[PDB]
């Protein structure tokens, strides 16, 4: 049941050239004209890009207006970071959200100071990296500990956003789904 | 040649999916509407009670007439849902007597069961009461008398039919003075454009129902109030009221301009121009004088502190329907350019007072007599006192709603459904068929009315229709039942009226609901 | 018609079931009531058909009789037990209108729980029913008619098809119609003194499925269903004047009561003991067989020792059967039941007197079975009826349909006066009680008003179970009636109408008396006064107490 | 001998196939089965019939008494149903017209068969029987015709096409419901001495606005359309102007973006300064000359921002969302006028001409009416449905859907001529047929009269729902027919109808030529697909 649904779903606009050839012109041209239509509401979700420097006024906007989004229940996850800068762990959480900035453009990256964040916030607790969602709080995270601590690393904070539900198990961006191109090289020469 | 063992038969409909033939589905069809017409049968009349509904939510909702209490309870069964739909339907272009039509309705069938136990198919009874109803409607019509033969006061027709909305709820002993609020509330509206939005009541909590007050200004409720509130005068003698649609605000909404910079002294320079520009926009607004400024979207904090300055006042986070009430009082209509602002558009009033009741500040213009809308703050005990009182008005605003379209005045008190029914008796022996017994069905069925009047009173029902059969012999009209003096007599010397259109639409939704389901013999449910 | 229930009350607490009050009573026992008026409305007169219920056993039953098809629905609602009860003692009393008096309380608690809604008390309703009921069986009384310049059985046939309608063996009612009647007039005899009285279920019925119904043959005299003892004796006896011995006597290896206990010390006397033991019974059949008994009959069971001794002097011999047959066949043949032989003397002995007569006695197969068929009775006439049809759920229907024919005719004989049917009954009634109660004025002529057309019920039934224009009928129904009544005395033709009404088969309106449509006086009698206090036991009750089964 | 061998061919196809052969018993399980839904379409037909509460699966709730809208929502395992379900809506999406009568006739054809398959005659034989019939059937149809209408302009004449179709759906509304339908339609048709060649209609054209409250009496005819919409900025002026040009532009009113994303780029603050007012300054020079040319009413599909609205407001545009694309050109076939996608600016030639909107409420709710007065229309009508329940409404507008749906029946072929109806030309087929089958012996002549004896159903089933007796008007009216006036004898439907005998031309009841036409071959060849199968194969689930 499953080899009839793999032409399909396990190949992208880009992949899906491949089967032009071999399947029907109306079965392949059908899903990708929808394939087409998801990519455009992803170019129109891109609405972010880099880290939104942001300090306090505008937090009871950018954060949590942002999250409702539309508000059709157009949500947006908007990933808060309280810098300090005497910490290790939160140079490397920003760098983290400016890597990511880059290739998810619909999520919002949000950084602000801990110490301008709350009032008297205890620098132990730093870094904290809190994730809103039409309004909610989705997850109010403690440091880095849970992913790995000073060995975090960029595939360690892609598989956190697919947990929360920001990002589609199988998307084509994230590093567990993109495989290199001399791996998938080396499946056809040795199929 | 068989595939296999056995080979179960199909069933033609899906499993699971309810069907039956015969006359049994139509009198359970029939039995369900009288089911629901049984909920309803006490509440009709002045001395009726009222229904308690608590839905699956838990959220308490008490009322009186039968629009509502449909809504509430969730009907499975197709047939019961035409009661609902009529309720609504006579809700919707009406307002009044959404309970007397599923009474009727419930009671033509209830009237059409032993004639559904005979031979007689349901084509021939649908046929009797579609004859019957285009004589009822005439019959109306001809008893419809007209106001201005005796060239009365135009104020005292609308205080007199309101009084007959007022009956049947919490409001009858204290008719006296709410009569007032909504006979005064009408006439300001505009006669040609009679606009259903603009009589919008708040359900404010706190206070007793007499303390209310009609005034022909519009009040708002504070809304979100950023630092600067309770320093500007609460007290204005002559303000000018603004309305804006543009969002002051310092790119909270706006898209996110990529703003790059190569120069530190142009950084000095962009910075201040954010400054600059929300500065201009506010000494524009400052030089016209606006002394209330409103607008749907919200309004920046450093606006509150520079209107603060120079005493004026300012809210914002304002509805849609809420503003458009505004525009109809205050005249000019909104600008969203603060450039293109001119003074004739601003409005004005005599006097403007912002006080606290229940716990709630309300911003109240007062001295509006050029505006063409209205507001009713109801107070109430308890959050259904305030409900009930709301729904009531406005039923009673849709009486006199329609009353000003057309000025038609019929007899009240379940009088004009006997002498309709009368009629049609004298109609009907002259017939000598099957539509003979099922027309004097339908005079029977047009008797219920004055049985619930009485049945809810206390008083026997059976020796008191007797003497309206024996007065109703010769020639009278407005002869009904009355509840003060307890004793029958001339609705017209006890001063109760009605519109015809209550009747009128009565009679078309009870018939048509009743050949809705009389023109059927069968209820299909999958799943 | 009753949703949402009534909750659970937490200041008043009842053990067992939970109480209910107001409206929602009268109306669950008017619903309880239209689920079993439901089911007896379509199998209402002839055009009406009846229903199968299953026993759970594969085995089912086709049932046309009220009191029947109740009695396999056993009714949990308690409303409904009073008409499940009524039923029965309906069947029981008179045999008749057993449909039509549940039909009546069905639409007398409709009306009833209508003018309750009405706010009448039903006080008032009810002495308006007894007025009124007493009214009608005055009228009863006025339209009456004797029987008379009739030529021979004529009258006792034509009722025998109202009461034989309604039925499959409807149809065949001209055959039947004649040995029903001839059946009853072969039991005929005397008691208290000159009054003339039948026995119940005196006429037998035996299931022999086979040929036809159109050839039931009529056996001028008694038949029982036994099998023979021995199959070498004789199955048929030849010459006149057979004698027939009644007995109950029981005559088989006897034992010794229960409280002797034999204890001997000699052995010789064993072969004395077992031999006087079994020759104690020998000294009773030794005498009954010198006495000529050509046919013995025995309710309690003979054995081999007296079966063979029975045999070597060509008798016949009976088996075991029920209590109530012998004691016809001796009133028949003339015999006398003996429970226990003996004489008032100090010796037994056995009289020729205790001896019956008949003519003829043969086994006949009815295509498997033994039965003894007994004809031409000196003492007393009697009667036997052999029923046949297709398979044996048909003669479950034919043996029940009798019963109630035979009852109709039965309490026809008893009271000369008769009363036409085909609902002239009741729709006299209806117009002659909308005239009454017209100088009374105030109150009770709605109570009444609706009582007469809760009678009109069984004419618009009748109607649409025939699948015809029903509006029609019952125009020409209550008008022809009412323009009799009214009528001169002086006026032949339209007295007449007070006489005829609705027809089933052709679809006009007929003659009763040309037609042959007629019922008795008693079956109108004493079915509206069972129907009255019908509506009295649910019109007057106001609450419901349930209590829960421990 | 207590377990089976289980069918050795079970190797073979899964269990949840099942087959269910001939010989077996296939036709009697079918023809049978499928009884019980042909007294469903049987019991809803004629004026008397008894509409059908459908409740789907997910809860819409509809009652019809036609057969297309009801086997629509029915899910039906059975297969050989099927055949007859999507042959009905061939009938709908085609004719409009005949769901019905093919209900009742694709069954019957069944149901009178069981006679013929039943003596042992072969099913080749059935089939080749009944398309010779079929045949003989379409050529007879041309001589009954009486009706040959060549004006199909007035609306008198439409008294004989639309009140027939309007009687039988909702008898009791005859006068009214046609003359919503009549007078659309002679606003739909231009007015000329001669329109010939074939001239356009659609279903589209007459539109069904439904509005809850009111009695069918008090219903309208409207030239324009009403949308259930909030007007938005002023109050009309309803005869000042008396005339208005009405823009409709696909795109909406803003600043013209790319479908490539952009932002804002500002190298240095004088551009800061004169972004505020440039961007009302852009759309100024484009709404200027909007209201230069006088255009007092624009129409913008998509979402029209409040800059756009602002420098409307003060002129007294009117401004309309219509969100919906399918009616957006509805709107234009009203005025006259082309879309526009590109703003550019008005043009005489282009933009079309309206005399007035005026706002006001007919159900409670505010809506918009475009209702003109001597103005030029071309393709457009609604009609404004009054009802207490929305239930009924909805058959109110199927009703009018077939009724239009006649009118594209009639003016799309050459002629669309009528034949009596009421029971008169089924009767009149069934005396050909039977002079047919003796002029040809064979052994097929058994199908030539069972295929007669289906057409019986035609009258018998409006006596039954009439409460009459069939074995009395049925024969009776046989009678009639023996000798135009032999031609115009039917089956009356009232108290009086003892006599059976009714003219046709008192009351003038009459049926559609290709209507019957397409009606008799798909139910035709609905039978044949039928009596043709033997085997039919199910699957799991
Ligand atoms: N003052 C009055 N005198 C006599 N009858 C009245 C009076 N007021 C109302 N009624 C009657 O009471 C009935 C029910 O009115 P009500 O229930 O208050 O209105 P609605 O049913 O629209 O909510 C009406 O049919 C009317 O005839
Ligand atoms: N041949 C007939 N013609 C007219 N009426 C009949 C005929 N046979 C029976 N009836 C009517 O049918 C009613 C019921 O008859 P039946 O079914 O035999 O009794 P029950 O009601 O005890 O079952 C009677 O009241 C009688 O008037
Ligand atoms: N007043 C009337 N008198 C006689 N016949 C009528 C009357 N009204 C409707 N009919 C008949 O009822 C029939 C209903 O047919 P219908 O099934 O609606 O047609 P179609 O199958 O083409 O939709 C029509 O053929 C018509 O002749
Ligand atoms: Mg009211
Ligand atoms: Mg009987
Ligand atoms: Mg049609």
């Amino acid at each position: 049941a499953k080899q009839h649904e793999n032409r399909l779903e396990d190949k992208d606009l880009s992949d899906l050239e491949e089967l032009e050839d071999d399947e029907d012109e109306d079965f392949l041209e059908a899903y990708k004209i929808k394939r087409l239509n998801e990519i455009r509401k992803l170019q129109e979700r891109s609405k972010f890009g880099e880290v939104f420097h942001i300090n306090k006024p505008e937090y009871n906007k950018e954060v949590t207006l942002a999250s409702q989004g539309k508000k059709d229940d157009g949500g947006v996850y908007v990933f808060v970071h309280l810098s300090l800068q005497s910490k290790l762990q939160s140079r490397i959480l920003s760098h983290l959200f400016q890597s990511a900035a880059c290739k998810f453009r619909e999520i919002k990256f949000v950084e602000i100071p801990a110490n301008r964040a709350i009032e008297n916030y205890p620098e132990s607790n730093c870094p904290t990296l809190i994730v809103y969602y039409r309004g909610e709080v989705i997850k109010n995270m403690i440091t880095l500990l849970e992913l790995g601590g000073n060995n975090s690393k960029m595939e360690d904070f892609e598989d956190f956003m697919v947990k929360v539900g920001a990002v589609a198990e199988g998307d084509n961006r994230l590093i567990m789904n993109r495989d290199d191109e001399e791996s998938r090289e080396e499946r056809k020469l040795h199929y | 040649m068989n595939f296999g063992s056995q080979t179960p038969t199909i069933v033609v409909l899906k499993e699971g999916t309810d069907a039956s033939q015969g006359k049994g589905q139509i009198i359970s069809n029939i039995n369900a509407c009288v089911a629901v017409q049984e909920a309803l049968k006490p509440t009709l009349g002045p001395l009726g009670s009222d229904i308690l509904i608590v839905t699956s939510n838990q959220k308490t909702t008490i009322s009186n007439d039968g629009a509502t209490i449909l809504k509430l309870l969730d009907v499975v069964h197709p047939a019961a849902k035409t009661l609902v739909d009529i309720s609504r339907a006579q809700d919707a272009e009406v307002g009044d007597g959404t309970t007397s039509v599923t009474i009727l309705a419930g009671e033509l069938m209830k009237e059409a069961k032993p004639f559904l136990e005979e031979g007689i198919s349901s084509h021939l009874i649908m046929k009797g009461y579609r004859k019957a109803v285009s004589l009822a409607v005439e019959k109306i019509n001809e008893l419809a008398v007209d106001i201005t033969s005796e060239k009365s006061s135009g104020r005292e027709l609308l205080e007199r039919c309101a009084r007959t909305a007022m009956s049947s709820k919490l409001i009858h002993n204290n008719a006296d003075f709410f009569v007032k609020m909504c006979v005064d509330a009408v006439l300001s509206l505009d006669r040609n454009d009679l606009d259903d939005k603009l009589i919008g009541i708040k359900k404010i909590p706190g206070g007793a129902m007499e303390e209310s007050l009609f005034i022909n200004g519009v009040a708002f409720k504070k809304t979100f109030s950023y630092a600067g509130f309770e320093q500007q005068p609460k007290k204005f003698n002559n303000p000018k009221i603004l309305s804006l649609n543009v969002e002051l605000e310092l790119k909270a909404e706006k898209d996110n301009a990529e703003v790059r910079v190569e120069h530190v002294e142009d950084y000095q320079a962009i910075v201040d121009a954010e400054w600059q520009l929300i500065f201009e926009k506010l000494r524009q607004v400052e030089e016209t004088g606006a002394n209330i400024v409103l607008s749907k979207l919200p309004i920046g904090d450093l606006a509150t502190q520079f209107f603060a300055d120079r005493n004026i006042f300012c809210a914002g986070r304002v509805s849609a329907d809420d503003m458009n009430r505004v525009i109809q009082a205050v005249g000019g209509s909104i600008q969203s350019t603060t450039s293109d602002i001119k003074p004739e558009h601003l409005g004005t009033c005599a006097l403007f007072e912002e006080m606290q009741i229940g716990s709630e500040r309300y911003n109240l213009f007062q001295g509006c007599p050029q505006a063409k809308t209205c507001t009713l703050l109801l107070r109430g005990g308890a959050e259904q006192v305030i409900a009930e009182v709301e729904r009531s008005l406005h039923d009673a605003i849709m009486i006199v709603k329609r009353a000003l379209q057309n000025k038609l005045i019929v007899a009240g008190g379940g009088a004009t459904e006997m002498e309709v029914s009368k009629c049609l008796r004298d109609y009907s022996k002259t017939i000598a068929g099957k539509q003979q017994m099922i027309i004097n069905a339908f005079a029977k069925a047009l008797e219920v009315i004055p049985r619930q009047l009485c049945e809810n009173a206390g008083f026997d029902a059976i020796e008191i229709l007797n003497k309206l059969r024996l007065a109703h012999s010769k020639g009278e009209k407005w002869y009904g039942v009355v509840f003060e003096t307890e004793n029958i007599g001339d609705n017209f010397a006890k001063f109760v009226w009605e519109p015809a259109l209550v009747k009128i639409n009565a009679l078309n939704s009870a018939t048509e609901a009743t050949n809705l389901i009389l023109s059927v013999d069968e209820t299909i449910t999958n799943k | 018609m009753s949703q949402l229930f009534n909750n659970s009350r937490s200041d008043t607490l009842f053990l067992g079931g939970e109480k209910i009050s107001g409206d929602d009573i009268r109306n669950q026992n008017v619903l309880a009531t239209m689920a079993v008026a439901n089911v007896v409305k379509s199998s209402l007169g002839p055009v009406g058909l009846d229903k199968m219920l299953v026993d759970d056993i594969g085995d089912f039953t086709v049932t046309n009789d009220g009191a029947t098809i109740l009695s396999l629905l056993d009714v949990q609602h308690p409303a409904g037990k009073i008409l499940v009860e009524l039923a029965q003692q309906q069947d029981r009393e008179i045999g008749d209108g057993t449909t039509s008096v549940v039909i009546i309380a069905s639409e007398l608690l409709k009306r009833a729980n209508e003018l309750v809604k009405n706010k009448i008390h039903p006080t008032t309703i009810i002495t308006g029913f007894r007025v009124a009921l007493r009214e009608a069986i005055r009228f009863i009384n006025e339209v009456l008619s004797t029987s008379v310049d009739t030529l021979g059985k004529e009258t006792l046939i034509n009722i025998a098809k109202t009461s034989m309608s309604s039925k499959i063996i409807g149809a065949d009612s001209d055959f039947f119609s004649n040995m029903v009647v001839d059946a009853l007039l072969a039991v005929k005899t005397q008691n208290s003194k000159g009054e003339i009285k039948y026995p119940v279920k005196a006429v037998n019925v035996l299931k022999a499925h086979g040929k036809s119904a159109t050839e039931s043959l009529l056996v001028p005299g008694y038949a029982l269903n036994c099998t023979v003892a021995s199959q070498a004796m004789p199955k048929r006896i030849a010459g006149g004047n057979v004698k027939i011995a009644c007995l109950d006597l029981n005559l088989q290896k006897a034992r010794m009561a229960m409280g002797v206990q034999i204890n001997i010390d000699d052995p010789e006397q064993l072969e004395q003991i077992r031999k006087r033991e079994a020759g104690i019974v020998l000294e009773r059949v030794k005498k009954i067989i010198d006495a000529g008994a050509q046919v013995v009959l025995t309710t309690k069971g003979i054995d081999d020792l007296c079966l063979k001794e029975f045999v070597e002097a060509k008798i016949m011999g009976v088996r075991r059967c029920k209590k109530e047959d012998l004691r016809r066949i001796a009133r028949a043949t003339g015999a006398t039941l003996v429970s226990s032989m003996s004489n008032l003397e100090g010796e037994e002995t056995f009289e020729s007197s205790y001896l019956g007569l008949c003519d003829e006695v043969v086994q006949a197969k009815f295509s498997d079975d033994e039965c003894i068929l007994i004809k031409g009775t000196s003492k007393h006439s009697s009667s036997s009826i052999i029923l046949r049809g297709a398979n044996d759920y048909s003669l479950d229907e034919m043996e029940r349909s009798l019963h109630d024919s035979l009852s109709v005719v039965k309490r026809t004989l008893e009271s000369g006066n008769v009363v036409p049917g085909g609902g002239c009954v009741e729709a006299a009634l209806n117009i002659y009680l909308d005239n009454f109660a017209t100088t009374v004025g105030s109150r009770e002529q709605l109570a009444i008003a609706e009582f007469a057309a809760a009678l009109l019920i069984i004419p618009k039934t009748l109607a649409v179970n025939a699948a015809k224009d029903s509006s029609e009928l019952v125009a020409k129904l209550r008008s022809y009636h009412a323009a009799s009544q009214m009528a001169k005395p002086e006026d032949v033709k339209r007295r007449s109408y007070r006489n005829y009404g609705l027809d089933l088969i052709r679809g006009k309106i007929v003659d009763e008396i040309h037609a042959g449509v007629l019922e008795p006086t008693i079956s109108k009698v004493k079915s509206l006064k069972s129907a009255l206090e019908a509506c009295v036991a649910i019109l007057r009750i106001d609450t419901m107490i349930t209590v829960d089964p421990e | 001998s207590l377990r089976l061998p289980q069918n050795p061919n079970a190797g073979l196809f899964k269990q949840g196939y099942n087959s269910y052969s001939n010989a077996d018993g296939q036709i009697i399980k079918s023809i049978a089965a499928i009884r019980e839904l042909h007294q469903m379409c049987l019991t809803s037909m004629g004026p008397c019939g008894r509409n059908k509460i459908i409740v789907n699966h997910l809860g819409k709730i509809i009652i019809t008494n036609d057969a297309a809208t009801m086997l629509r929502e029915l899910d039906i395992v059975h297969p050989a149903v099927k055949v007859l379900v999507m042959a009905t809506e061939q009938q709908k999406i085609d004719m409009g017209d005949g769901t019905n009568l093919v209900m009742i006739l694709a069954g019957e054809l069944l149901n009178v068969s069981e006679k013929l398959i039943s003596m042992g005659l072969s099913a080749v034989e059935i089939i080749q029987g009944y398309n010779m019939a079929r045949k003989f059937t379409l050529k007879e149809l041309d001589e009954m015709v009486v009706g040959e209408i060549t004006d199909k302009n007035d609306k008198n004449e439409l008294l004989k096409m639309i009140k027939p179709v309007i009687s039988s759906k909702k008898y009791g509304s005859e006068d009214i419901l046609s003359e919503l339908v009549s007078e659309a339609v002679s606003h739909v048709l231009p007015v000329a001495q001669q329109a010939g060649e074939i001239p356009y209609f659609n279903v589209d054209s007459i539109r069904v606005v439904k509005i809850m409250g009111g009695s069918l009496s008090n219903s309208t005819v409207i030239k324009g359309m009403v949308f259930n919409r909030e007007p938005e900025g002023h109050v009309k002026s309803l005869s000042e102007d008396k005339k208005h040009k009405v823009a409709v532009f696909t795109c909406p009113l803003d600043i013209a973006n790319t479908e490539t994303k952009g932002t804002v780029l500002l190298h240095n603050a004088q551009e800061m300064l004169d972004f505020s007012k440039g961007e009302e300054k852009q759309i100024d020079a484009m709404m200027k000359e909007i209201a230069d040319m006088g255009v007092e009413c624009i129409v913008a599909g998509a979402g029209v921002g409040e800059l756009a609205l602002h420098y409307l407001n003060r002129y007294g545009i009117l401004v309309l969302k219509v969100p919906s694309k399918f009616e957006l050109r509805r709107l234009c076939r009203v005025c006259g006028a082309t879309p526009l996608p590109r703003l550019g600016a008005p043009t005489p030639e282009e933009l079309g001409l309206v005399e007035t909107v005026k706002t006001m409420e007919i159900g409670g709710d505010r809506v918009t009416v475009f209702k003109q007065e001597q103005g030029e229309i071309s393709r457009t009508s609604t009609i404004i449905l009054r009802g207490a329940t929305q239930n009924n409404l909805d058959d109110i507008e199927r009703a009018i859907d077939d009724g239009v749906a006649a009118v594209k029946g009639l003016m799309k072929p050459s002629g669309g001529k009528l034949l009596p109806g009421a029971g008169a030309t089924e009767i009149e087929l069934i005396s050909r047929i039977t002079k047919y089958g003796e002029r040809t012996p064979g052994l097929l002549q058994l199908a030539i009269k069972q295929f007669a004896v289906a057409f019986e159903v035609v009258p018998r089933t409006l006596a039954e729902t009439a409460g009459l007796d069939v074995n009395e008007v049925l024969p009776n009216l046989y009678a009639a027919h023996n000798v135009t006036d032999h031609l115009y004898k039917g089956v009356d439907i009232d108290g009086e109808s003892d006599e059976g005998v009714k003219d046709i031309r008192e009351e003038n009841i009459y049926d559609m030529l290709a209507t019957k036409k397409f009606a008799i071959n798909v139910a035709t060849e609905a039978a044949t697909t039928v009596l043709s199968i033997d085997q039919i194969i199910m699957a799991k689930k």
